[PDB]
RNA sequence: GUGGUAAUGCGCCAGGUAACAAAUCAAUCCUCCCACGGUGAGCUUUCUUUUCACCAUAAUCCACCUUGGGCCUUUUUAUCGCGUUGUUCGGAGCGGGGGCUCAAGAUUGAAAAAUGCAGCCAUUGUUGUGAGUUCUGCGCAUUAAAGCAAAAACCUGGGGU
RNA sequence: GCACCGUCUAGGUUCCAACCGUG
RNA sequence: CCAACUGCAGACCGUACUCAUCACCGCAUCAGGUCCCCAAGCAUAGAAUGCUCUGGUACAUAGAGAAAGGUAAACUCAGGGAAGUCGGCAAAAUAGAUGCGUAAGUUCGCAAGAAGCAUUGGCUCUGAGGGCAACACAAAUUGCCAACUCAGAACUGCUUACGGCGGGGAAUCCAACUGUAUAAUUAAAACAUAGGUUUGU
RNA sequence: CACGAGUUGUUCGGAAACUGAGCACAACGUUAUAUCGUUUUGUUAGGAAAGUGAAGUACUGAAAAGGGGCAACAGAGAACCUGGGAUUAUAUUCCAAAAAGAAAUUGCAUGUGGG
RNA sequence: CGGGGAAACCCAGGUGGAGGCCUGUAGCGAUGCUGACGUGCAAAUCGCUCGUAUGAUUUGGGUAUCGGAGCGAAAGACUCA
């Protein structure tokens, strides 16, 4: 046989991310002491796209605590936010949209993106556009909140991680039919050599599981084991049911 | 005259791509390309740039939100929430 | 202000480039005022409330606790 | 450092230039055509106030009319007025009267006839109109789930020296 | 058991002092 | 310390020629391949196609010359008109512009140049379409001048006469469509596609 | 085929002197084996990688996180134009005091005016 | 901008210049003649005919991924005849 195409991307070589036109990563800025003890003041600059991603970027302007100078931060923004609009950021902040807070003084039932599962990571939660999570509860015995996450599932974080309140801007984006096939290659030409995407019935045995034969059929189950190969995980992975779903839909990932 | 019954915008595209997902895509491109309310400024001047960005064209102002149009109907529910929570802690 | 590439920026006179007021040659005439308004007015409105504050706590100086004393 | 009510004129930190796309309509230089005139050559049995060629002006400086933008001050506008071939602008200041600036042309000179060209120590020496051309200006709204590199080097200001 | 290493605070209250509070 | 004037000095490497129907690759001075700039006149919608001033060329082995049979970016053909052939293969054929006119079906966008009918030369005329100069309302007029297009009329002619330029209609099968793709025997009904669904996290 | 000749620059192209997709010396780690890996998402290395102006004749010693370098003869950058009767063959490169001539620009020194 | 309407809206004339739109050069390809040639002009070329021609378009230089490996809109295609 031959390398399958699954694990030939994990060399890198021409399928890593394109990013020459990209801006810097996406962050909410360092948890320093004037975070933990009071507040800071920044004002928001600029919003602008970047290729490859759905949401909109921010450029908000901050003193440096400690020296004679300006910082520029740039994060993920929410809906709403506008060019000169000042953004609080620390412990004692007002509940306002944009504003950044410690999940602990947030009051149960609202609604946060930007979201940092350990305290101090600034910020991997619910940033894809139109995302968000829930606060479900607090726990002040362990120091513990309770949340619902995008796609379903319950998380307890430290009740020091902070989050920004409101919802990631750019909703919206894929209820519009796309109708084209050179609306996919400029959509994919910001992110990376991925598409178009070849059957594996429609390749030879010698590249493929799926390959070959008179017909084109896979001649054997297509759900395959956990303990699988690589380059025999092809298919439907360790897939606990298949077919169409009837009812009430069960949320994915692993107990 | 109306040089065409219920095509629209859509006309560009000839019989190409068929009746339901032209006429799924017209309802946003409609709405992406119309001039919305400034509640800053009080007239209609704001136009899209690119997905989620919102200029005004009269005063210097950027928006975030949206992607087909200014406002989100989720985001209006938040922003009530919000102020009324705030309400109570204030 | 002109429009002046390298070199003939580089051997223009200074006044090519600028003018005599504040800021010249970098903020517009409109933008200058906001600014000295803005500084004017946020300053005293600041004065204001740090005047009104002083003042409370002076009032509570030689009020009941140096009016209804106990020892 | 110093003038003008003003737009603006004269002697470490923060911004800017470098620095970026389409169409439309105007487009300058330059090319082509035509009208009028000067010089040389061709045809001429006949006809032809004719047919063909030529009539050029580099960088760099001085001084200071037209078009297109931005703005100031005075009179204060409204269903209404201003404007584009074109999808628009106005009490967040329209129009009119006077100005301030920027961009691109123009017009004076200097260079520069002392040069070049053509007949032969002498002659000549050109000014107007159409058409086409992407420089440039229309300042930074082409599809877009596509939104259009970076740095050196340089420029101006805020501060204190 | 008693010493010593052993100490200072914005604010909130009732001239000191004390009680809260915790940079 | 700051112009400006003046004096002196201003180092290194590249620079001939070629860029192709003979200077490069293909065993060769090989009808193959090889990126960029400048680009005239007339016909005409014109970087189509035909002919021409400037610049370039007459180099590709020739001469004599009615066999048969060939090759052609060469022509015609009475009467019939696909009877030829696996099969209308090949050839013929249609043709620009303007006015009128146009079916079933349909995702309402198309189908459509559907189909079809009519006109067009030459000459001499006529009309329409502009510019800037000279509280009182026909400056609602005087003069000067450019550039081409369209429309109408009289007279007159055809041997239907450069180039260039769709044949059309009724149905069945397959694939939605634009695209990709076996360099050198396969361009398709194969691959891709938007759309739909499932899996892991 | 033989003999003899021809390419001239302060300003033209490159370099001196930019950064890009990228490369990989040092450092560290790995390997029986360096001839292996990491090395731009602001950035090397368990990591003490700064050698300077200024003050007070070299000397001497306060500040400035993130080592050294390469990669574009179509991107960025870049102070010069015409005339020639001046070649057998080079020319925005040659021309001699009336430089045929007219400019622009860099370094360092004179003096004239002003600080 | 004209006409109609109680209203909701309807009918008509212009302006504008969209599209993996149509005809057609250069460019990029390669359907048929099962034409030429088949000790060739050529170890794949020539003629006419034909597809596409604003886009999932064509092209120069630089740079990145290879030998049981690479790359592939997938033909076991292609990796210096
Ligand atoms: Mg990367
Ligand atoms: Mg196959
Ligand atoms: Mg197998
Ligand atoms: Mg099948
Ligand atoms: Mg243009
Ligand atoms: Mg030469
Ligand atoms: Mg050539
Ligand atoms: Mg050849
Ligand atoms: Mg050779
Ligand atoms: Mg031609
Ligand atoms: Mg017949
Ligand atoms: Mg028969
Ligand atoms: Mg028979
Ligand atoms: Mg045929
Ligand atoms: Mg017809
Ligand atoms: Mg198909
Ligand atoms: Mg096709
Ligand atoms: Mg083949
Ligand atoms: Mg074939
Ligand atoms: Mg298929
Ligand atoms: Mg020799
Ligand atoms: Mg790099
Ligand atoms: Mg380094
Ligand atoms: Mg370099
Ligand atoms: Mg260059
Ligand atoms: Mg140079
Ligand atoms: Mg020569
Ligand atoms: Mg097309
Ligand atoms: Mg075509
Ligand atoms: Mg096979
Ligand atoms: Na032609
Ligand atoms: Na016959
Ligand atoms: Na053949
Ligand atoms: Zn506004």
């Amino acid at each position: 046989g031959k390398t399958v195409l699954s694990c030939r991307k994990g060399n890198g070589s021409v399928y890593q991310v394109h990013g020459h036109k990209r801006l810097g990563p996406a962050k909410l800025r360092i948890l320093d002491y004037a975070e933990r003890h009071g507040y800071m003041r920044g004002v928001v600059k600029s919003i602008e796209h970047e290729a490859g991603r759905g949401a909109a970027l921010a450029r908000v302007e901050f003193r440096h605590p400690y020296k004679f100078r300006r910082v520029k931060e740039l994060m993920v923004a929410p809906e709403g936010m506008f060019t000169g609009q000042s953004v609080f950021c620390g412990q004692k902040a007002p509940l306002a949209i944009g504003n950044v807070l410690p999940l602990g003084q947030i009051t149960e039932g609202c609604i946060v993106c930007n979201v940092e599962a350990k305290p101090g990571d600034r910020g991997t939660l619910a940033r894809a556009s139109g995302d968000y999570c829930i606060i479900i509860s607090h726990n002040h015995e362990t120091g513990r909140t309770r949340l619902k996450l995008p796609s379903g599932q319950k998380k307890s974080v430290p009740s020091t991680s902070r989050a920004m309140i409101g919802i990631i801007s750019g909703g919206g984006r894929i209820e519009k039919p796309v109708l084209k096939a050179g609306n996919s290659f400029y959509r994919f030409r910001g992110k990376r050599n991925c598409w178009p995407k070849v059957r594996g019935v429609a390749r030879n045995p010698v590249e493929h599981p799926h390959g070959g034969g008179n017909h084109q059929h896979i001649g054997h189950p297509s759900t395959v084991s956990r303990h699988s190969p690589p380059g025999q995980k092809v298919g439907l992975i360790a897939a606990r049911r298949t077919g169409r779903i009837r009812g009430g839909k069960a949320v994915k990932g692993a107990w | 005259a109306k040089r065409t019954v219920k095509m629209g915008v859509m006309g560009r595209y000839g019989t190409r791509y068929g009746a339901n997902p032209r006429k799924r895509a017209k309802k946003l491109e409609v709405s992406q390309h119309a001039k919305h309310f400034c509640s800053f400024c009080g007239k209609f001047a704001f136009r899209r740039k690119a997905v989620g960005i919102w200029r005004c064209d009269g005063c210097s102002k950027t928006v975030a939100g949206g992607a087909y149009t200014l406002s989100t109907p989720n985001n209006s529910t938040v922003r009530s929430t919000v102020r009324r929570l705030r309400e109570l802690a204030k | 202000t002109k429009a002046l590439r390298h070199i003939d920026a580089r051997l223009a006179s200074r006044h090519e480039k600028s003018v005599s007021r504040a800021y010249g040659g970098v903020l517009s005439h409109d933008q200058v005022r906001d600014r000295v308004v803005r500084a004017f007015l946020v300053e005293e409105q600041r004065i204001v409330k740090q005047a009104l504050k002083e003042h409370s706590k002076m009032k509570l100086s030689h009020k009941r606790t140096a009016n209804k004393k106990k020892s």
